[PDB]
């Protein structure tokens, strides 16, 4: 949720925000949350595997 | 009897019968070097090998 809160204020200030230093930190904002965002929903379940693993299925 | 042991026919797939016998041996001698139990057909060591073989082959294709 955060993470797009930050991605929509990326988008609006593309024509409204003052600063590009402002914008850029906006934009850092959005990237920080998409990646803790993103491990926050990985983390919570193993890797699953291949599904073609060509030297062993074709044994 | 021994000498009446093994029966011998010989027939078509049309079940016409051609032939006829009973002798003290049949024509065929069947080889296993090793045999799983429960299994008439034995197991041998290229039997063994053909996995491997099959991942080798993979790889140099």
């Amino acid at each position: 949720s955060l993470y797009i809160v930050y991605h929509l204020a990326s988008m609006l200030g593309i024509s409204v925000t003052n600063s590009d230093r402002m914008l850029a930190r906006i934009s850092q904002g959005m990237e920080m949350w998409e990646s803790r965002a993103l491990f926050a929903d990985a983390q919570s379940s193993v890797t699953l595997p291949f599904r073609h693993n060509p030297y062993v299925d074709v044994r | 009897p021994e000498k009446e042991r093994y029966q011998y026919v010989v027939m078509t797939s049309s079940k016409d019968v051609l032939l006829e016998q009973s002798n003290s041996s049949w024509p065929w001698v069947v080889y296993r070097m090793r045999r799983l139990t429960g299994e008439i057909r034995g197991r041998g060591p290229s039997l063994s090998a053909y996995p491997t073989a099959a991942t080798i082959n993979q790889a140099l294709e």
